[PDB]
């Protein structure tokens, strides 16, 4: 499942897809759910297989990508993109020394996500 | 319990929530000095909370209800 | 100053406080487990045998890290999530990781396994208590056929346990093990000669029928009875144990003239290096199996014991055979190299 | 040759003997191999390897405790060991190990005070290693900022 | 000699049959010394009463089957081994059991006899299937000690032995099970010190607390030969 | 003096330790005979023979 | 402090100047005799902060009483030594 | 010695050099727990120099692994010996043969899980007979350095120290030969001069209360590492040429 | 690392058809064990379609599995992690039982980590383990003849062979699966026939 | 209860060290019951006298070497552990040993104190090489039981630490070896009746007869606690 994380897209929707951007499957499904209800330009998709090493570097957390491997390259590509890591994964939270978003921490972490809705 | 905590998992369900609820209750006895419902029997605050959960006296919902009650009594006193 | 009152206070703090034990390498989550500590005089950490499997712990000098969970939350996560008792099954397969081995296996095997007649063949007892008293009195062997009346407790459609009493042929030894066996389990569980493979199933069965606390108690009981009977028996490893088959030299000279004939046919012209390599490896691989199976027939049984009158065949109580068959330690593969033929060895390339 | 030598000693050719349990006095139910093995005491004495640490000195840059018994060091809690706590639930045990037990300078003293006060509360902070990491990346000329809530 | 005597601490009586006895403090090695010595006397030397001989009318040997009776004679004899009996005066008593009709024959169907006391009158002996079936037997209870089987009785006594007298194992010893556990008694100063946990289990004819007293008494009677 | 576990031999395939044990006992067997003859003084001729 | 996310981006020349508390002009580390930081060197106290807690270099201001008091003579802020890990 | 050997035992013990071997042979004139003097036989004895060989034995010395190196005399007073005979045994050598450990009566059988995975069950008799008892010889140094504030002193005069501790140190501040010591006992007393020690209000009130100002000096004494315990066999002092020698030196 | 149980039930019908691993005569891995502790998908009843035997979203317990064996079900669509619809994690139902606990997985459990550890461990353990412990190699290459253990009729699926002058069926397919069918018509033994094979029948 | 008591029959004294003791008649099973119970007390609990402290003049520690002496101090101490001593009255006696000249220093060179008896006067302690060499030491013999090592005794009292006392291991247990054999006592009627043959092997001090009496006394003392308190 983690191998089949990403998917390439054909055509545009109401977002910035156009020809052959590689975006994660969950996020394009989210778009497709709101698109199907509202309409807008429909987007053909195709799931891509990533073998482990590249799949881990293709994660949209650059703190996880850096900690894994290829740190110099990961930080230049993130620095140039002005990438913003909102700290969703486990490795990210372990690095900043915080509660893991899992096990005991899942209760507390879901309470923080709802604190984002108000206050 | 003493040996194993399976019975207390069977009361609440989620091992993770068992730990939060036992933690919250043990903190009350640790700090507030809240009196234990079961005889202490030289048991640490960690085990007493698990006994209370096993027998079904302590629970997230019950703890919340009594927090509101003590908190409203204090509101009454301040006003 | 290590004052005497300090020891008493330290004893009071450690009570009900879990400690994490860790072994390198931590391959899977059971490489960390929580225990309730027991203060001991001496500089070595004492580890429970049954968890040695998860740590891959063997006591020829391995070391372990100790860690103290400080917060109430961390104590609770250790007692509920990471405790030894609560991590019985592995995260990979559904099979249990905590199970008796070595002595605990050897003892229960010695108890259950049957011998011909022995002291008090074909006797009638009234439950396992009479059997035990007989064995302790020294009028019955642990491996002797005896009719007993055991009362097994089988679960019904609800939570109620049904009781059933019946006469079943068994050894004295297995009857006495029934005493450890909790009510709910069938007597057929102890009625076979028990090995490590059967005892693992026994504890899994007990866990899924009865539940956690009963299996915890049952596991401890199995360990105590196993070690206590392990020292009561007296198994040893003599040089005469590994009995070599009489017919090794024949099998080998046959195999050896055969491979010789193919090497001579190599200069003639029917053979590449790969073809002859395959053919020689096949000849020796079959020879090795032959000598191994000769050793294992000659060793596994080849017990001439005179039953109550005439001669009989039964399983050998040769020490190494018992070790292998019980699954206690060596496999048939190791005992091939001891008593049979060592076989074809493989180079670092993997080519043989 | 060995069995012939045993016969010269009036010892059994099997080299197995009848043994009695010292505790019970009863005999062991089968003969046991007994003899003399030359044994060696290796340099690895428990006296030397035994070590324990509650709190001690701390490293210069990373602020984590030192390693090794000679430096009175805390045991290394490695990636491998962290993953075990991740597989479990154990999120507080892990944070402990990351923060008040290692770098978190304010946190470790504060929690020491709480444990003598018997509060058994964590009050976590920010591991000093991460503050270093930030400074090391800004020294490369990469702007790495913490964006607030 | 800095002699260090134990004292009987806790007597958990789980039941009249089963009773656990913790004992401390014991010096190192005395846990097994006293533990085993007592175990041996309590099994093979505790004196008591038990069925030795059984003569059933219309039964020539123990391998036959009597019609109207579910259990073969062997199984009936095995139930009589479990029959708990006290003789007050005599060393040997022959009790008579005559009963008929459909039902579980119990130990209460035995004709009382003044001095003899049957501890478990509800003890099952025989199940009668047909109502026309009647069972009659003369059960001999002797007093002895330890465990004397029929195999060890035929090898020693070869005097009067006519066919029909059914010999059954006679578990004189009132103690059914005994095991002792040595646990560490962390003592004021000594960690070497231990406790002895004796888990006893009789039938109810003799009290465990009194049986232990008795076993130690026999042990001290053997030490009278060695002066002090 | 020492009680070693049988199950750490057939798995290990070091059978040397068992042969060492048998010979070690035989060696000590002959030492025990000489110890007995030296305790009873006896003859230098007889010790020489054995 | 408690934050939501982290971002990474190219440092502007002027961004780099923001973090800086002075330009290190000289390779001088410390004085061989008084092992204290040299003028505008790599360990300059005038730039990175005081060597000892709440104490200037020339030693005119001491104790926790003096807080953020930049000594006029040597040019060293009286704050904690911790600052030299952050500035 | 090893009861079950191979024969390489003697070769290894001799060639290692740890045994004293006789070059010349002859008869032993004088044995001692320190030295062996042999009077050489006339046939190998050269007519030039006096024909008496002296082998000094090395007594209980430290190894690199802090094990013990001790040579004991093999031969008795007035024993005839040939060239290449072992005169004194090294540390792990019996009469000429190599002796790495101790042979024992061993029985192969389980105990009550006390030999679970290779775990070993030993008799108390082994401990009593002091077989596998071993002595370690670790060397500890105390260095008196010169700092920007001033030279460090090795005096017995150490601020804030019990008389229990200073009992074991002699005039100079050095522990006595033969003295048994345990963790935290001071072996060589040393003090690090402190310049303008700016104490706080809590320390200034403390120093005022006991009045033990104890000069401008710290405590950097060499003390026995925690938990290690043994007997002082030897002390060595290395001084610079110019500085006035300690009484004990 | 990121994969965590997020939802209890995504409410998906989708899953992968699991059949019994019956390779090399003796069944290697039974279907019961393969679908022991998984959330059953699609009301799968008995042969005669006129009454439901097993429900939909239901934890396959040892009891359900024992029923499956009396009816001898071969193929079962079960809900899997791969086909779960949950965005940013997976549902307790698609996963199934926490094999370490012996009941349904708890929401919040870090599943990915356990997966990686459990795949990784055996490799790392089997490296040191078989290697210090064994010396020689005890392989057995005699893959000449298929001999069938129990009587039955030969079933050849995926096969294209030519008849040779001997009278014999010489196979020229690459993928060839000889099976042993009984009476009722179930598959019980399998046997990979190679290329260049002589078939007896 | 037809109680059947044994009585001490035959005492073969093969030597002052080795002595065999037959015991009859014993009822069936009491052979092993008494046999092992006695063996355990006789090994672990037996009281005796042994060298605790040794102070040699001109010797600060046990690792040094004295000139004119072949043996290092450790080897001398190990020989004094093997010194067989009986104290009659007192629990603690300090014996003085002063000897000079060439010869094997034996146990007889110790000043024979009135109550104290040295069992083996020919026991070797020291070999003096040079004639000018003299050795002088004060050997303290204490009474105790079991085996009390110098290491267990260097972590207890230690109220006074005189730089010059050497602690040596003391084997207060006089019993070196013990085994019991159950043989059949073909009794008048009973063939299950048996005899107990206890083969004892002590060093000096304790008399075999006296030691068996003491061991049976200790066991009977411990039974008073169970016969008495319920
Ligand atoms: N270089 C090593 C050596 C050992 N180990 C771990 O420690 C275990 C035990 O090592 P060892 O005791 O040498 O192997 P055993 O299989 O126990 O065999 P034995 O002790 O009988 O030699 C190994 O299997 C492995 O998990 C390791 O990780 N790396
Ligand atoms: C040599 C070695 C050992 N070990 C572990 C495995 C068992 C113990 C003892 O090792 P030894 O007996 O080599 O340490 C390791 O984990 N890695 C290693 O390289
Ligand atoms: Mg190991
Ligand atoms: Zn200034």
């Amino acid at each position: 499942r983690q191998m089949l994380r990403k998917a390439t897209i054909v055509n545009a929707g109401s977002s910035d897809f156009l020809e052959g951007e590689q975006v994660e499957y969950s996020r394009v499904k989210i778009a497709n759910r709101e698109l199907e209800a509202n309409g807008k330009v429909g987007a053909t998709y195709s799931r891509d297989l990533l073998g482990i090493t590249k799949a881990s570097l293709a994660t949209e957390s650059f703190i996880s990508a850096a900690s894994f491997q290829e740190t110099t390259r990961v930080l230049t590509e993130a620095a140039v993109a002005g990438k913003r890591d909102e700290l969703r994964g486990l490795k990210e939270n372990v690095i900043v020394g915080r509660l893991i978003p899992a096990g005991t921490g899942y209760a507390y972490h879901q309470d923080r996500m709802r604190r984002r809705a108000a206050g | 319990a003493r040996v194993t905590v399976q019975d207390a998992v069977e009361k609440i369900g989620n091992r993770f929530d068992l730990v939060l609820v036992a933690a919250r209750r043990a903190r009350q006895m640790q700090v507030g000095g809240k009196d234990p419902l079961v005889p202490e029997e030289n048991d640490k605050t960690t085990v007493i909370a698990l006994r209370e959960i096993e027998e079904g006296l302590i629970n997230n919902q019950i703890l919340d209800v009594r927090e509101r009650q003590e908190q409203q009594e204090q509101e009454a006193a301040e006003l | 100053r290590e004052e005497a009152v300090v020891w008493d206070i330290l004893d009071e703090v450690i009570r009900e406080h879990p400690v994490l034990l860790n072994r390198a390498p931590t391959l899977h989550r059971l490489g960390i487990q929580a225990f309730e500590p027991v203060l001991i005089e001496g500089k070595a950490i004492q580890l429970h045998p049954l968890v040695c499997a998860a740590y891959n712990a063997d006591f020829d000098g391995d070391q372990m890290a100790v860690h103290v969970p400080l917060t109430l939350e961390a104590q609770l996560e250790a007692r509920a999530l990471m405790m030894s008792t609560n991590n019985i099954l592995s995260p990979a397969n559904g099979e249990p990781i905590i199970v008796p081995s070595q002595d605990v296996v050897l003892g229960l095997y010695y108890m259950t396994r049957d011998c011909v007649n022995a002291k008090g063949e074909g006797m009638v007892l009234t439950g396992p208590k009479e059997a035990e008293r007989l064995y302790r009195s020294g009028l019955a062997s642990l491996h002797a056929r005896v009719k007993v009346r055991i009362t097994e407790y089988e679960k019904d459609a609800n939570g109620e346990l049904v009781a059933k009493t019946s006469l079943k042929d068994t050894t004295v030894g297995r009857a006495i093990l029934w005493m450890i066996v909790p009510k709910g389990l069938p007597y057929s569980i102890v009625n076979q000669a028990l090995g490590k493979k059967a005892i693992s199933k026994m504890l899994n069965t007990c866990y899924r029928i009865l539940g956690l606390k009963p299996t915890v108690i049952f596991a401890d009981q199995i360990m105590y009875t196993g070690f206590a009977y392990a020292a009561r028996s007296g198994a040893s490893v003599g040089i005469d144990d590994m009995v070599i088959p009489e017919k090794k030299h024949e099998i080998i000279s046959e195999a050896e003239a055969e491979v010789a004939e193919i090497q001579e046919q190599f200069q003639s012209g029917l053979v590449t290096a790969g073809e002859r390599y395959n053919k020689v490896i096949d000849i020796w691989a079959a020879a090795n199996d032959r000598v191994s199976k000769a050793m294992m027939d000659n060793l596994q049984t080849e017990t001439v014991i005179n039953r109550d009158g005439q001669e009989e065949k039964q399983v050998s109580f040769n020490s190494i055979y018992m070790m292998a068959d019980s699954g206690a330690r060596g496999s048939a593969a190791q005992i091939r190299q001891l008593a049979g033929m060592r076989g074809l060895m493989a180079k670092p390339d993997g080519s043989i | 040759e060995i069995k012939e030598l045993l016969k010269l000693g009036d010892l059994p050719t099997s080299g197995q003997i009848r043994l009695y349990d010292g505790r019970t006095g009863e005999q062991f139910e089968r003969p046991v191999t007994v003899g003399y093995m030359y044994m060696l005491k290796l340099n690895h004495l428990v006296d030397d390897k035994m070590h324990a640490r509650s709190t001690g000195s701390y490293s210069l840059v990373t602020q984590q405790p030192l390693g090794g018994k000679a430096q009175f060091g805390g045991q290394r809690f490695g990636e491998m060991e962290v993953w075990a706590l991740e597989a479990y639930g154990a999120a507080y045990t892990l944070q402990e190990m990351l923060t008040v037990k290692s770098d978190d300078v304010n946190g470790r003293t504060k929690m020491y005070k709480n444990i003598v006060d018997g509060n058994h509360q964590m009050e976590p902070g920010m591991p000093e290693s991460f503050n270093v990491l930030l400074k090391e990346i800004r020294s490369l000329g990469i702007n790495i900022e913490l964006e607030d809530e | 000699t800095e002699f260090l005597k134990p004292r009987l601490v806790d007597i958990e009586q789980v039941s009249s049959t089963h009773a656990k006895v913790t004992l401390e403090p014991l010096e190192r090695g005395f846990g097994h010394t006293l533990g085993n010595a007592l175990r041996r006397i309590l099994l093979s030397s505790m004196p008591g009463c038990a069925v030795t001989e059984v003569e059933i009318d219309g039964v020539l040997h123990e391998y036959s089957t009597k019609e109207g009776v579910q259990e073969d004679i062997l199984e009936i004899l095995l139930n009589l081994k479990g029959l708990a009996v006290r003789v007050q005066g005599k060393d040997e008593v022959i009790l008579t059991l005559n009963k008929s009709g459909i039902g579980p024959v119990t130990a209460a169907d035995i004709t009382h006899d003044g001095d003899v006391e049957i501890v478990k009158p509800q003890h099952v002996i025989c199940h009668l299937t047909d109502e026309n079936a009647s069972i009659s037997m003369r059960i001999k209870v002797q007093r002895g000690r330890g465990y004397v089987p029929a195999s060890t009785r035929i090898h020693s006594e070869e005097d009067e032995r006519p066919i029909g007298r059914l010999l059954v194992d006679a578990c004189y010893s009132p103690v059914e099970r005994i095991a002792y556990n040595v646990e560490a008694a962390r003592v004021e100063q000594r960690t070497d010190l231990d406790k002895l946990v004796i888990e006893m289990e009789t039938n109810g004819t003799i009290d465990p607390e009194e049986a232990i007293r008795r076993a130690a008494t026999i042990l001290a009677e053997q030490l009278e030969a060695f002066v002090d | 003096d020492i009680v070693l576990n049988p199950l750490g031999v057939p798995s290990r395939m070091n059978i040397g330790q068992i042969l060492e044990t048998h010979l070690g006992m035989a060696a000590k067997g002959i030492g025990d005979k000489i110890n007995a003859m030296l305790k009873q003084q006896q003859e230098v001729a007889k010790l020489r023979e054995f | 402090e408690e934050f939501d996310a982290i971002k990474i981006a190219l440092a502007s020349p002027d961004m780099i100047r923001s973090w800086s508390f002075g330009e290190v002009k000289k390779p001088e580390t410390i004085n061989y005799r008084t092992f204290k930081p040299e003028r505008d060197g790599l360990f300059c106290a005038r730039i990175f902060g005081p060597v000892k807690d709440y104490e200037c270099l020339c030693g005119k201001y001491k104790r926790l009483k003096h807080r953020g008091v930049i000594c006029e003579k040597c040019g060293v802020e009286v704050t904690q030594t911790k600052v030299r890990r952050e500035r | 010695k090893p009861l079950v050997g191979t024969g390489m035992e003697r070769a290894v013990a001799v060639d290692s050099g740890v045994t004293a071997v006789a070059k010349r042979g002859g008869v032993v004139q004088y044995v001692d727990a320190s030295r062996i003097v042999i009077k050489v036989n006339e046939d190998e004895m050269y007519p030039g120099e006096a024909g008496i060989d002296i082998y000094n034995l090395t007594k209980y010395t430290r190894s690199n692994q802090n094990t013990c190196i001790n040579q004991m005399p093999c031969v008795s007073l007035g024993e005839p010996v040939e060239r290449g005979d072992v005169l004194a045994d090294g540390p792990s050598t019996d009469l000429g043969e190599l002796a790495l450990g101790q042979n024992m009566r061993v029985a192969f059988m389980p105990w009550n899980g006390y030999n679970f995975e290779d775990s070993i069950l030993v008799s108390e008799r082994v401990v009593q007979e002091d077989r596998f008892t071993t002595i370690h010889i670790q060397e500890l140094a105390c260095v008196s350095r010169d700092t920007k504030l001033g030279p460090e002193e090795i005096t017995a005069d150490i601020p804030n120290v019990g008389e229990a501790a200073l009992s074991k140190l002699d005039e100079s501040g050095i522990v006595y030969i033969g003295a048994e010591v345990t963790g935290g006992d001071i072996l060589v007393g040393k003090v690090t001069p402190k310049g303008e020690t700016q104490l706080t209000p809590e320390e200034k009130l403390l120093r005022a209360i006991f009045g033990e100002k104890a000069s401008d000096v710290k405590d950097s004494s060499l003390r026995v590492p925690n938990g290690v315990s043994g007997t002082v066999i030897d002390v060595q002092v290395f001084t610079r040429d110019g500085v006035e020698k300690d009484k004990r030196a | 690392q990121d994969l965590v149980v997020t939802e209890d039930d995504c409410g998906t019908h989708e899953g992968i058809m699991m059949t019994p691993v019956i390779e090399g005569g003796d069944v290697k891995e039974p279907l019961r064990d393969r679908v022991l502790g998984r959330v059953t998908a699609e009301d799968v009843l008995k042969p005669g379609t006129a009454d439901i035997l097993v429900p939909r979203n239901t934890l396959l317990h040892e009891q359900w599995c024992d029923l499956l064996e009396e009816n001898s079900v071969d193929a079962v669509k079960v809900r899997s992690v791969v086909s779960c619809d949950t965005d940013f994690g997976v549902c307790a139902h698609c996963y199934g039982r926490d094999l370490a606990r012996g009941h349904i997985i708890n929401k919040g459990e870090a599943i990915g980590v356990i997966a990686a550890q459990s795949i990784g461990e055996p490799g790392t353990q089997l490296t040191m383990r078989t290697f210090h412990i064994g010396g020689a190699a005890s392989r057995a290459a005699a893959e000449s003849s298929i001999q069938v253990k129990n009587k039955g009729s030969i079933k050849l699926s995926n096969v294209k062979s030519v008849v040779n002058s001997s009278g014999k069926l010489v196979i020229t397919s690459r993928n060839t699966e000889l099976k042993l069918i009984d009476e009722f018509g179930r598959t019980k033994e399998s046997y990979k026939v190679p290329y260049g094979a002589v078939l007896a029948k």
